[PDB]
């Protein structure tokens, strides 16, 4: 009897909470995210009969980052030249090499515009693909931009060129990072591996569809990951481990040439081809992408007991879909893949190579919004690079009688991070507390 | 200075309370980023202020006197202070540990009552 | 205070294409979806397919895959759906309705057209 | 929490000191909006230090060893301490405030100097 | 309230010690200023907290019970308390310096702990 | 130089001028000056002095 209070001081103990992040980058700057905040020592403990819950879709820095990438753009991005006295009538006969149907912009469309002196128009010509230009009424051979009808076109800087520098955050005074470790978690429900570090790992601000590429790679076995609160779902995650290599080569030779707009500032575009034309490619090992493919079947099948599983190639929207859509050195990439997932299954080492033909365009949006298209510079030469992909967005149409199918998707940015933050989940500790004990003052 | 933070979590509460003193020093370390560290500085000094009101300033471990009482519910407690560890602790007592902060102002008060007259002189 | 507003529509001829449409209003083109549901008289309901703004995903019930069609233009907040050759059963009503969404899942519709 | 902000204002001197606690917790919190908050840390840090100098941290009513004296001004004061309250207090003596601390810095320095003797061993 | 800042550098240590307080009221306060002004708080908090921790932020000279010992090299310093004035002393020991605090949670936290079961009641 | 730049006229109302300007150190800084009238700009001093 008679036990009063005790008042103890930064006891353990937290709450759910969100709050605002600090983003550190490599040692090895750029040359906020330039050349600090500076990059720490990991580290990582693990605990004794922690037990806390997690939530992927409800975490909160999923957003933050959405917010920081397009600020950053913005931030890099403002004050390059603007296009705008480009944007006037084009004459585009383009006939005049051996081969013209596979790009139709050619040398020798040609258009007015301005000059170092101002107030006396010159006469210029460059090169185009046909997808980044449209046909006016009436008259075939008058063309326009396609985005100018309805917004102002930015040139991307030359000496510039944001690229994938990890970025890792780093929780500010007062509050903890927990991160989970268990390898057959689901992204939703309890862990018992809990643990607590001084800041995540790197994370690459990467963009695709229909998969995700040059990102990290599993643990354990293949993952899926879904909301569960109606079978509806948006988009379904699969994370691979096995990692599947991928390569792509652009093998004509772009040849650099540029106009010059007083009050000077300097424009680029295409100009003389070089080489032999032909088409862009990618290259794959038949024998590892059938094997993933099935392995995924054989676990997809857990949440769908006894339909049958096939698989067809996207439909419909633009091509930000209806593709894949990935960027190396510093332009963009459109690639058909009916291909690649022209298949099915019921239930009960680098032979066989496989083709895929692509296009690229110059014109590109930020792949959700509208009046800010980009516009980007040829690369001289030729370009390629190697790459590896580590996991698929998937979409369900309606299930009908005894078999289901799913389908390539995943055009908002949203989802990419949220294949790569499952783990965090950020909280606020509450240093104070009370208790019962018998010490009398003694005074 | 960083290593083995929020390391006891989980324990007996009485060698819980034998690991209080590292993680007392839990101050180290776009263009929105001045204002965590002033919320954070903020935040700690509300608390490391509301400890000067019951006597507890230099002390990371405290008495007071205010007797407790069941209407906070009640456990035996000599037995499970080794057992439910502190997060569940947490969540049993929070519905009323803001009316306990009342107690405790009362009490102080009267202490100071009787301070009123035994501080100083020649 | 949110609308949604259509135009077209009126008599056709049997076996000839046909158009209709939905404006939408200024509550936010890129944070919704839409659906397109039709009523034929003194019957049930049933729903067509849905299409998303953002990127122009369509989706289409399992017994019209061949006929229907969808796409959208963000630049005047506009949907456009076709229908190739109706059918006599097809004559009924037809609505345009947005649909309330998490990150994650679909749900209930709110604002009917 | 707030309730009875300067409530007992216009009071007895004496009641007026029994009611301290209710105003001791006010810490709290265009686009330069950050300056205000910064201002008020900082004020109640520096008008904090100065009772940590005179031996007062944990102490809202105080004392020290220094006589009062007449140069000042004088009063009876044992009956209009519970006339004049507390803001008429304040004109009256406010011309010489600044004078006072002065004595105050030697009053904890000559104590702490006696004290330096014993402090800690064994 | 500025006079004499740094004055008593260079003195003998005995007198030099006769002269701290003042320096201890240095507190105060392009588009770059407000981070300036948060600097000189965070950087006054984080030295005021850890003589909280060493059970000493009541006083501007203060001892605890842990003994000195050759390991961090080893002079009489009897005579030393004079020649060295203070510059030099901040040479001789620092590279012990970031040693000697863990010394001082240990005794201090064992203090606390007999001080645990002695401290209020009825 | 219009042949690689904008140009910007100065506001007619306004002309910057030689206003002297003097630096603070902010809360836990301190200036030092040395005073020795031989000093070479490099190298130790023995007439140190501390200034607001």
């Amino acid at each position: 009897e008679n036990l009063w209070v005790t008042v103890y001081y930064g006891v353990p103990v937290w709450k759910e909470a969100k709050t605002t992040l600090f983003c550190a980058s490599d040692a090895k700057a750029y040359e906020t995210h330039a050349c600090v905040p500076t990059d720490p020592n990991p580290q990582e403990m693990v605990l004794k009969n922690v037990t806390e819950n997690f939530n992927m879709w409800k975490n909160d820095m999923v957003d933050q980052m959405h917010e920081d990438v397009i600020s950053l753009w913005d931030q890099s991005l403002k004050p390059c030249v603007k296009l705008t006295p480009l944007c006037v009538t084009l004459n585009c006969t383009n006939a005049t090499a051996s081969n013209s149907s596979i790009i139709e912009g050619m040398k020798n469309c040609s258009f007015n515009i301005t000059t170092e002196l101002r107030d006396k128009r010159e006469k210029k010509n460059a090169l185009f693909y046909k997808l980044d230009i449209v046909q006016l009424d009436g008259n075939s051979s008058q063309y326009r931009l396609i985005n100018c009808n309805t917004s102002v076109i930015t040139q991307a800087c030359p000496k510039v060129s944001f690229d994938p520098i990890p970025i890792h955050y780093c929780a500010p005074a007062g509050y903890a990072i927990l991160k989970c470790n268990n390898k057959t978690f689901t992204g939703t429900g309890p862990c018992n591996n809990v643990s607590t570090v001084q800041c995540t790992h790197g994370i690459k601000p990467v963009v695709s569809t229909q998969l995700l590429l040059n990102g990290s790679l599993a643990e354990g076995e293949i993952i899926i990951r879904s909301e569960n609160i109606t079978k509806n779902v948006k988009t379904i995650i699969v994370h691979l481990n096995e990692s599947v290599k991928i390569e792509c080569t652009r093998p004509n030779n772009k040849t650099r040439t540029s106009i010059r707009i007083g009050p000077g500032q300097w424009f680029y575009a295409t100009g003389q081809v070089i080489g032999d034309i032909r088409e862009a490619y990618c290259n794959i090992n038949e024998s590892k992408w059938n094997e993933t493919l099935q392995r995924v079947s054989k676990k997809l099948k857990e949440y769908f007991p006894h339909k049958n599983i096939t698989f067809q190639p996207s439909s419909g929207g633009d091509l930000e879909i209806t593709t894949h859509s990935f960027n190396c050195g510093g332009e963009f990439f459109y690639c058909n893949t009916s291909s690649l997932f022209n298949r099915t299954y019921m239930a009960n080492n680098s032979t066989r190579t496989i083709t895929i033909h692509c296009r690229i365009k110059q014109i590109i949006n930020m792949w959700q919004e509208v009046g800010r298209a980009m516009y980007a510079p040829p690369i001289a030469g030729n370009i390629t690079c190697i790459s590896n992909i580590t996991g698929l967005l998937l979409t369900r149409d309606y299930g009908k009688n005894n078999t289901e199918t799913f389908r390539p998707g995943g055009g908002n940015m949203k989802d990419n991070w949220r294949s790569e933050l499952y783990k965090y989940k950020v909280v606020k500790i509450e240093p104070l507390g009370v208790a019962p004990t018998r010490c009398k003052r003694r005074v | 200075v960083f290593l083995g933070f929020l390391g006891a979590a989980g324990s007996t509460m009485g060698a819980a309370s034998m690991t209080l003193t590292v993680q007392a020093r839990n101050l180290l370390s776009g263009i929105k980023q001045l204002q965590a560290r002033v919320l954070a500085v903020e935040r700690y000094l509300r608390d490391q202020q509301l400890l000067g009101i019951w006597g507890c300033s230099g002390k990371l471990i405290c008495c007071t006197n205010v007797p407790w009482n069941s209407s906070w519910s009640n456990r035996n407690l000599s037995e499970i202070w080794d057992n439910m560890t502190w997060l569940q602790w947490d969540k049993e007592i929070s519905n009323y540990t803001q009316i306990i902060y009342g107690l405790l102002e009362e009490s102080q008060n009267q202490q100071e009552k009787n301070e009123q007259d035994l501080l100083a002189l020649d | 205070q949110v609308r949604l507003a259509q135009y077209g529509g009126g008599v056709k001829r049997l076996g000839a294409t046909m158009t209709l449409s939905c404006v939408a209003s200024g509550y936010t083109f890129n944070d919704y979806y839409i659906h397109w549901v039709r009523q034929a008289p003194g019957q049930g309901f049933e729903l067509l397919g849905y299409i998303d703004p953002a990127n122009g995903r369509p989706d289409y019930a399992g017994a019209l895959r061949e006929r229907l069609s969808f796409y959208r233009d963000k630049s005047m907040e506009t949907l456009y759906m076709d229908l190739r050759s109706l059918r006599y059963d097809d004559t009924a009503m037809y609505y345009c309705v947005r649909n309330v969404g998490t990150a994650g899942s679909l749900l209930h519709y709110d604002h009917w057209g």
